[PDB]
């Protein structure tokens, strides 16, 4: 159960994720031209140019796990 | 046989003929062989930079090069110097 | 005693009389009191004379201006041991060689008073000269023992005074009111 | 013994392949073997030393008559900047057509390019012709009949030399400085004065007219009225075409200073004049000890009265003279410790200080030189630590040496190793901490928020000797100085020019990247120091161990219990301190290779900005000049660089292989062999035949061994096939 | 240019050095 | 222009580092309209690059031919901003945490099991003497003198030699 | 070269037939239960 | 073989005895301990050499000390 509720905590926080700091809207209108992000890096030493040009006026890291293609084939 | 102990080494370890040798006549030596030295190293100094004395080490002398020896036995003669004069003569 | 300005006890606040014998890891890496104690008569000598120098070479106000007439004429200090050193090579050799005797020779007979082995008293190189040991008491000469420790430790803070004004231009204010 | 190995009973009666094994590496510790005597001992080191000597001269005759008879010797000589020089030619029947004409590219016959400078070494000391060479391969190939026949000779029972010959230390010291050092080098002084010198002024000196052409026009009469200022008169021109008469001097012993202009190289003159300084000084070092003569220095009298009467050093250096004596392994690790030295020193300075004719312009022997000296640096100096750990455990008597400088070094060894703990724990937190942040800071898009500092100690020393680009103006660079006027009549006119000419090797250029690299090697140098400290101090006990001793140098472990010791013998500290030492040549010779390979190529800036972080010596060198190599071969063809690409895959992949000894141990193995003895006992047919050694699995510090054997030549042919290939491939 | 002979002549020193290295190796083998 | 180095505001390879670094940054932000959080990050790199820049420009950094600032460490005081100031903060807090490391360890060592006071700290005892680092050279070199610190040799254990 | 054909000789003798040869002999002398 | 040797700082506490897969060791009567016994290694000619009865030892570097030697058919643990 312990190893349970650290899952649904991180599946929790992969949907937050995706409806506060990604592209995803901007992704949904336009799946080709706009890059999967969903990881916002802050303004510290020298490390927000891993924010990428991705596309959908919207700067984060590009994010791999194939979130937005499993969001829009559940509708 | 050379080993010792103390504050000074016995005459012995000065060779056979030094350790014979009184200390100030062995401090009047260093200083000999001091001044000669510096006598060598300063006038093959100014033998290197006269303007007709130095091509071909036309500067190099044979009694400034022997006499530029005497560094090494002003520095061995004033420690034996002073053995001498720690085990009384 | 020596101590009537630092209480009546001897004056160690850093300790560093104590460091030889403190612990056992640095074995004769610190010197031992007669070591300290005749490195500190020699510094105060040579500040007595070195302080000295400077007060009968300066030509400004309050300080008097000695020369001696065939020396070579810079009355900046630091800059006077060059000048005479070129131009006097000879003379200049001749004190140096007199200070190198002088200087092995105040150890050459003793021993080793860095590890305390050392016999004879520190400060002391064999130049009487004219008495005085044998003239005075036994307390008057341990008075002037007093005397030129002190007397050395007091040209050895002017000394310490005149590097920190060529060094650091505002370290001793009390040396404003002499020009 | 019977049963091989004959030396040890213990393994002559080992049922199991272990004995095979363990003789062969067993055969040459020759003071472990079975009813060794110390006189006995002696004479056959003697004897294989006679062996090892002639080994070396049937090496270098073969290198003579390999180039005389296959290489283009007499085409280099001609033309050296356009030649390529012709190690062997190479007969192989699993060549195909294509890589026939691939090898054979400019000649008749495939053929290997050599890139050891003996072609360059050749003609500097003389050489000219083929049927020189030959001569030269016949004679080393009898002076190596000789060297058999004295190892033959002294074995014999009359001609066995007694064990006080082998203990005289004062006859050999004086003849080893006298005839061996200075004998030889007032001999190669006459060499390079009567056949160097006048091939390289255009004139044939050779064993027809040698007794009837003197080398002098003056002609040894200056020598002996003390007129020596005669062999300085006229040297070489500024405009001498070399190996030619044409602007050539007369000059025998001069003290120019700097390259000869063309070649780039040392005069010969300056290096008659050094060889023949060279042995006055080692023929009068020969006059210090006591020998059947009365006068001379007696060693046991001087080590026994060297103890400061201040009592830092405890009893002095008594007890050290019978240490010596009886010790061959202290010998010997004295003798690796200072060959390690002059085997660096050579690397360093033979491409600092250009010694043969156009040499500097052959990018790949210099290439190669110095990474061959470097690594051969790098074993002797592990060999050396080595020796010295066997010493302790085999030789060191602590009664002997009591209290001395030697038994000191065990009573402060916690001191010792725990100080050299601290500083390759600092230099590589450090090191490491300042690559990684210029890492960052470059990934990250600002490369001025860099550390980068300037090695200021370093560009002192430069501009000590005169480099003029730090503008330091100090001693050699400042005109004013008493070393600048004093020097100026004498070699500094060629060296001032040869220091301040930025297109050769003579004090090159730094930075800050040179910094990091210099405290990465720092690092390197510490560590494998640590190991080999504590494999030498430790050799007897530890904490974990106090009578290690007893079980000798090499020993697997002592078992699990006490938490476990894996790798607690003194050999073990060797084997680990060989991956700390290939390491360290390898981050030797990587910022070597790289600095040089950015100057050769014309872009000295870059090595100047990437190497400050690691990606730029992966991209920047790695990745980069890989590129020539792994295109030896392809699916559109090969060239001549395909036995290097090829080498490059095989270096590869005895590294690879090396890690499986060094990863899977000995129980996994031994259980595996055991199925395999019972699937062959079980076979019909295979039932026929069988061993007659039991096949068990390699021992715990075989395969230590095996593992490190397959990691260091993998090592070394991983990087002399890349060293080799990309400067070939590029120049 | 060297000359069939003088490759010869070293073969034949070569294998007289072969000789004398059994020789020194049996005897360092005793 | 100490090692044959520059000023760095007198080098123009800083000068061209600066113009290239800010026009990347400009280019990236000519892609974005206006009032957008990308163009509104984008505005506050180029401030925090040209601040960088200006302070380096204005601070004693020697630049080499590379356009980089270089530090001086060979003991000079007019860089010391670079090494020797920040070594002398560096000295001060690692000798205040080994110092209290070192204070709570003999602190505890007296206690009925010292290790149980390792695993589980003693934080009100350990955040009083944490304090106590501040004038971590004036105790070291008491307990140097006084014999606290350094321990004899009869007391240390060895190993067979 | 001048004697071309000697390596098609010696190569094939140094390369194939006295390490046969060599390792004959070695595991002929390792297993001799005397000397 | 490999060598065992039994050091007079024994206790007699039996531990090494018990840990021994191959019966190297023995109890033997003994007078130098408060237990009356000391270890002994007759059978040395079976030790394959595991060291279980130097981990087994409780004096301060133990009384059981196990020196690897020539290495035979049962020293090696051979079932073949
Ligand atoms: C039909 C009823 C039913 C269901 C849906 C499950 C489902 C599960 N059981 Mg099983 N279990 C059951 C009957 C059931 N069990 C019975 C009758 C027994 C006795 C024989 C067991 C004995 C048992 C053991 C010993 C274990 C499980 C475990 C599990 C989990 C497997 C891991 C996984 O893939 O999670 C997928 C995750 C989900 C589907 C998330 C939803 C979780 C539930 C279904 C809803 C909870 C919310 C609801 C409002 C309450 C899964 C949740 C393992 C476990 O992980 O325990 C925690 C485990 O170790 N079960
Ligand atoms: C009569 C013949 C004769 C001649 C021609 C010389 C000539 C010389 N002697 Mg010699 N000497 C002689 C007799 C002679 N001597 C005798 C009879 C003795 C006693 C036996 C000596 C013993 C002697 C000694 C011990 C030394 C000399 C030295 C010298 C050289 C002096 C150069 C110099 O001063 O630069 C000095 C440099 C300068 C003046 C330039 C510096 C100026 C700057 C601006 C100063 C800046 C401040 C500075 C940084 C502070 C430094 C302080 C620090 C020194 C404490 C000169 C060649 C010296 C020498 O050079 O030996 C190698 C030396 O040390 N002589
Ligand atoms: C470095 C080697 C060395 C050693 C072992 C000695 C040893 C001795 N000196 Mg000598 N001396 C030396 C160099 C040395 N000296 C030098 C460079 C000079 C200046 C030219 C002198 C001038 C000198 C005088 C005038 C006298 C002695 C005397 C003595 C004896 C008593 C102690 C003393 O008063 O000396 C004190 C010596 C010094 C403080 C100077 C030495 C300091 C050196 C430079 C330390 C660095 C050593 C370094 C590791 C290697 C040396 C490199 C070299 C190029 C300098 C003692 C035997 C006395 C004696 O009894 O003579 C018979 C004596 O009267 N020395
Ligand atoms: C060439 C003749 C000569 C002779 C025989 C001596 C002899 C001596 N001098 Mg030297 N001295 C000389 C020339 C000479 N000096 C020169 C040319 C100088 C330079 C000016 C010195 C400067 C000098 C100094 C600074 C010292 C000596 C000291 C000594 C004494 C060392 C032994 C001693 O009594 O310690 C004392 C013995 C016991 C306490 C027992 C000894 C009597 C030392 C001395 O007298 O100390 C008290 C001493 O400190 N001398
Ligand atoms: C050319 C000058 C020369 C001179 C003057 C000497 C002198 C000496 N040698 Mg040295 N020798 C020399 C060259 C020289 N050697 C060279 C170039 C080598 C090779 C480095 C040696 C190798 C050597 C060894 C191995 C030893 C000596 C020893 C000696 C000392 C013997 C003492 C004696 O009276 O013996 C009695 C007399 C004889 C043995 C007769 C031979 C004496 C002559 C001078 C030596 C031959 C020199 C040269 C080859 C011949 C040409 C010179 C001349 C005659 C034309 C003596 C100082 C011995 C010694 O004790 O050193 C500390 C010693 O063991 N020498
Ligand atoms: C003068 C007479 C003489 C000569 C020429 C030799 C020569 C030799 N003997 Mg010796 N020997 C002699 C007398 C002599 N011996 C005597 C009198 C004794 C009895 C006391 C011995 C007892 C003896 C023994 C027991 C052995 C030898 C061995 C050797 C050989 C040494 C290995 C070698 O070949 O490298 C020669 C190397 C060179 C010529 C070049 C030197 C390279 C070094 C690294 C140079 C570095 C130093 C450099 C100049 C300065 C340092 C650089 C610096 C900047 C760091 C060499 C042939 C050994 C041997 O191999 O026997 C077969 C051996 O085991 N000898
Ligand atoms: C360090 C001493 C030394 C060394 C290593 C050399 C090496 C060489 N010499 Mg030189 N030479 C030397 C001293 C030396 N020489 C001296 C002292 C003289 C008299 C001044 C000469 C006069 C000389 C002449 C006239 C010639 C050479 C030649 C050569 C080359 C081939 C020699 C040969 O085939 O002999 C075979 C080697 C041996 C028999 C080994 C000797 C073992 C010793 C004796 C032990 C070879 C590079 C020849 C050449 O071709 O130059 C390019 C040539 O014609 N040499
Ligand atoms: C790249 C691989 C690698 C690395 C990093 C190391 C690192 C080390 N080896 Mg090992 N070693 C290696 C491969 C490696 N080894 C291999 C293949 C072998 C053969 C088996 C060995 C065999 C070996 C032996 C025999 C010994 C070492 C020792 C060491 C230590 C040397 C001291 C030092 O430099 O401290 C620096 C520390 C590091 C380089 C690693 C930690 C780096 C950290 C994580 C980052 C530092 C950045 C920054 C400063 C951190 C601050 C951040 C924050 C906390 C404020 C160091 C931990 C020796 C030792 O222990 O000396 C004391 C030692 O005796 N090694
Ligand atoms: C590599 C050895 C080395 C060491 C240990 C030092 C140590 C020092 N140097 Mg440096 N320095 C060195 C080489 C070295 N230097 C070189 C080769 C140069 C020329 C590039 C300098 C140029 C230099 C200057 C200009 C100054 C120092 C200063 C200092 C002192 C820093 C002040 C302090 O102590 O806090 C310190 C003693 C400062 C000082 O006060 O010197 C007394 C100072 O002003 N150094
Ligand atoms: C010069 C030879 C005589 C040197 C000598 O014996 O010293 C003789 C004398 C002193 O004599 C010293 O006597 C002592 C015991 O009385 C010791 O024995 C010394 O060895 C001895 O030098 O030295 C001189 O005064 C010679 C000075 C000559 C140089 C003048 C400058």
């Amino acid at each position: 159960f312990g190893q349970l509720a650290a899952i649904f905590l991180w599946i929790s926080g992969m949907h937050f994720h995706g409806a506060y700091f990604s592209n995803y809207s901007a992704w949904l209108s336009d799946p080709i031209g706009i890059k999967q992000s969903s990881q916002v890096v802050w303004p510290i030493v020298g490390q927000e140019i891993l924010n990428a040009d991705v596309g959908g006026n919207f700067q984060g890291v590009q994010t791999t796990s194939g979130w937005f293609q499993m969001w829009r084939a559940e509708g | 046989d050379m080993t010792w102990e103390g504050e000074y080494p016995p005459s012995k370890v000065l060779g056979p003929i030094m350790s014979k040798m009184p200390s100030g006549l062995l401090g009047l030596i260093s200083i000999a062989c001091a001044a000669v030295c510096a006598y060598s190293i300063a006038q093959s100094g100014v033998l290197q930079q006269q303007p007709g004395a130095y091509e071909n080490g036309s500067w190099v002398k044979w009694y400034y090069v022997l006499g530029s020896f005497g560094g090494p036995l002003a520095w061995g003669t004033h420690v034996a110097s002073w053995i001498q004069r720690k085990n009384g003569m | 005693t020596g101590f009537e300005e630092v209480g009546g006890k001897p004056w160690d606040p850093l300790s560093l009389g104590k460091l030889e014998d403190a612990n056992d890891t640095f074995p004769n890496m610190f010197p031992k009191s007669q070591y300290l104690q005749e490195s500190e008569i020699k510094h105060g000598r040579m500040c007595m004379l070195a302080w000295t120098g400077v007060w009968a070479t300066h030509v400004g106000g309050m300080g008097l201006g000695m020369h001696i007439p065939g020396m070579p004429v810079e009355s900046d200090w630091t800059k006077a041991l060059g000048v005479f050193a070129a131009e006097q090579p000879a003379l200049f050799g001749a004190i140096l060689l007199f200070i190198s005797i002088a200087e092995g020779e105040s150890v050459g007979h003793s021993g080793d008073n860095w590890r305390n082995m050392s016999t004879k008293e520190p400060g002391n190189l064999g130049f009487d000269w004219m008495g005085l040991t044998k003239k005075l008491s036994e307390e008057k000469v341990a008075r002037y023992k007093i005397v030129e420790l002190k007397n050395g430790r007091a040209a050895m803070i002017a000394m310490a005074s005149l590097f920190a004004m060529e060094a650091i231009p505002g370290s001793v204010p009390i040396m404003n009111v002499f020009n | 013994a019977t049963k091989f190995p004959k030396f040890s009973q213990a393994l002559a009666q080992d049922p199991a392949t272990r004995r095979i094994w363990y003789g062969i590496a067993t055969a040459h510790d020759l003071e472990a073997h079975d009813g060794m005597t110390e006189e006995n001992l002696y004479q056959k080191i003697f004897a294989s030393h006679f062996g090892h000597l002639a080994i070396i001269f049937l090496w270098t005759a073969g290198n003579l008559f390999h180039v005389a008879w296959q290489g283009n010797f007499e085409q280099w000589v001609a033309k050296p900047l356009k030649t390529k020089p012709i190690a062997h030619s190479i007969w192989d029947p699993h060549f195909g057509e294509s890589a026939l004409k691939a090898f054979s590219k400019g000649n008749t016959y495939p053929v290997n390019i050599a890139f050891s400078g003996v072609y360059q070494w050749w003609y500097t000391i003389g050489f000219r012709t083929n049927q020189e060479l030959y001569a030269g391969s016949i004679g080393l190939l009898a002076l190596s009949c000789v060297l058999l026949f004295a190892g033959w000779l002294h074995l014999q029972p009359k001609f066995r030399p007694s064990l006080s010959w082998f203990k005289n230390n004062e006859s050999r010291l004086n003849h080893h400085l006298s005839g061996l050092l200075g004998v030889s080098s007032l001999a190669w002084t006459g060499h390079i004065v009567h056949v160097a010198i006048p091939a390289s002024r255009g004139v044939h000196v050779g064993w027809d007219n040698f007794l009837t052409t003197p080398p002098h026009p003056a002609g040894l009469t200056p020598f002996f009225t003390g007129n020596w200022t005669v062999y300085a008169e006229n040297p070489d021109s500024a405009s001498h075409v070399y190996g030619t008469s044409e602007g050539a001097g007369t000059a025998i012993l001069t003290f120019l200073g700097g390259f000869h202009p063309q070649t780039q190289s040392l005069w010969l003159s300056d290096i008659a004049h050094h060889q023949l300084a060279i042995a006055v000084v080692f023929i009068i070092a020969g006059h210090m000890y006591r020998t059947n003569f009365g006068i001379g220095h007696n060693m046991k009298e001087i080590l026994d009265a060297h103890r400061p009467p201040g009592g830092r050093l405890g009893a002095g250096h008594v007890g050290l003279f019978e240490t010596i004596t009886n010790s061959l392994h202290m010998q010997l690790g004295l003798a690796l410790a200072s060959l390690g030295v002059a085997t660096s020193l050579t690397a360093q300075h033979m491409y600092a200080l250009t010694p043969y004719a156009y040499l500097s312009k052959d990018f790949t022997t210099e290439a190669a030189l110095y990474t061959h000296h470097q690594y051969i640096a790098g074993f002797l100096m592990v060999g050396a630590f080595a020796h010295g750990a066997i010493f302790f455990v085999r030789d060191y008597d602590p009664e002997l040496n009591k209290n001395n400088v030697l038994a000191r070094m065990l009573e402060h060894k916690e001191a010792i190793i725990s100080h050299l703990s601290w500083a390759s724990l600092f230099l590589g937190f450090h090191t490491l901490g300042l690559y990684i942040h210029n890492d960052t800071v470059v990934a990250f898009g600002q490369p001025e928020k860099q550390i980068l500092f300037e090695p200021v100690f370093a560009e002192y020393i430069q501009a000590a000797s005169g480099k003029a680009v730090y503008q330091f103006n100090v001693l050699l660079s400042s005109p004013t100085s008493p070393a600048t006027v004093a020097g100026n009549q004498v070699w500094l006119p060629g060296w001032l020019d040869a220091i301040n000419n930025p297109k050769n090797d003579l004090f090159l250029k730094i930075g800050p990247g040179d910094f990091l690299v210099h405290h990465a090697i720092a690092l390197g140098l510490h560590v494998t120091a640590l190991i080999l400290v504590k494999g030498a101090l430790d050799a007897r006990g530890s904490k974990l161990m106090p009578d290690k001793k007893d079980f000798g140098y090499s020993f697997p472990c002592d078992g699990p219990g006490r938490g476990g010791t894996c790798d607690i013998s003194a050999w073990d500290a060797f084997y680990l301190a060989m991956f700390w030492m290939l390491n360290t040549i390898g981050w030797v010779t990587f910022y070597w290779h790289w600095k040089h390979m950015t100057i050769w190529g014309g872009n000295p800036g870059q090595f100047d900005e990437s190497s400050n972080y690691i990606m730029g010596w992966l991209r920047d060198y790695l990745w980069l000049n890989s590129s020539p190599l792994i295109n030896g071969y392809n699916p559109f063809g090969m060239n001549n660089l395909s036995v290097w690409s090829w080498m490059f895959l095989f270096g590869h992949l005895i590294w690879a292989t090396g890690f499986m000894f060094l990863i899977s141990w000995r129980g996994y193995w031994q259980e595996l062999i055991e199925t395999l003895v019972w699937a062959h006992e079980r076979t019909p047919l295979a039932n026929l035949i069988r061993w007659r050694d039991k096949p068990v699995a390699l021992s715990i510090v075989q395969a230590r061994l095996v593992g490190l054997a397959h990691f260091s030549v993998g090592y070394i042919l991983t990087y002399a096939a890349f060293v080799i290939a990309s400067t070939s491939g590029k120049f | 240019m060297i000359y069939d002979s003088q490759v010869y002549i070293a073969l034949v020193i070569a294998v007289v050095a072969s000789v004398l290295a059994i020789r020194l190796g049996a005897t360092l083998y005793n | 222009e100490i090692g044959g180095l520059t000023k760095c505001s007198d080098s123009p390879a800083f000068a061209k580092r600066e113009k290239a670094s800010i026009k990347k940054l400009e280019q990236r932000k000519s892609t974005y309209e206006a009032g957008t959080p990308p163009a509104l990050a984008l505005q506050q790199q180029i401030e925090r690059t040209e601040a960088r820049f200006d302070k380096y420009s204005r601070s004693e950094l020697l630049c080499g031919a590379d356009g980089l600032p270089h530090l001086i460490a060979d003991g000079r005081w007019s860089h010391a901003a670079e090494f020797m100031l920040p070594g002398f903060g560096f000295i001060y807090i690692s000798g205040w945490i080994g110092w209290v490391g070192r204070k709570y360890l003999r602190a505890v060592s007296t206690t009925k099991n010292p290790a149980e006071s390792e695993i589980i700290i003693n934080v009100p005892l350990a955040l009083k003497i944490m304090t106590t680092g501040y004038i971590w050279p004036i105790s070291a070199w008491e307990e140097l003198v006084s014999g606290d610190l350094v321990a004899l040799d009869e007391e240390v254990t060895v190993s067979p030699r | 070269m001048a004697a071309a054909f000697l390596p098609s000789i010696l190569v094939p003798i140094v390369g194939l037939i006295f390490p046969a040869f060599s390792m004959a002999l070695f595991f002929l002398y390792i297993q001799q239960d005397d000397i | 073989s490999h060598t065992v040797k039994i050091y007079d700082t024994c206790i007699g506490c039996t531990q090494c005895v018990r840990a021994c897969p191959t019966d190297v060791l023995e109890m033997v009567p003994w007078d130098g301990c408060k237990s009356g016994q000391i270890a002994s290694s007759p059978r040395v000619e079976d030790c394959v050499g595991c060291k279980r009865c130097e981990t087994a030892c409780p004096t301060d570097f133990l009384s059981v000390r196990v020196y690897l030697g020539a290495e035979t058919t049962r020293s090696l643990g051979l079932a073949y």
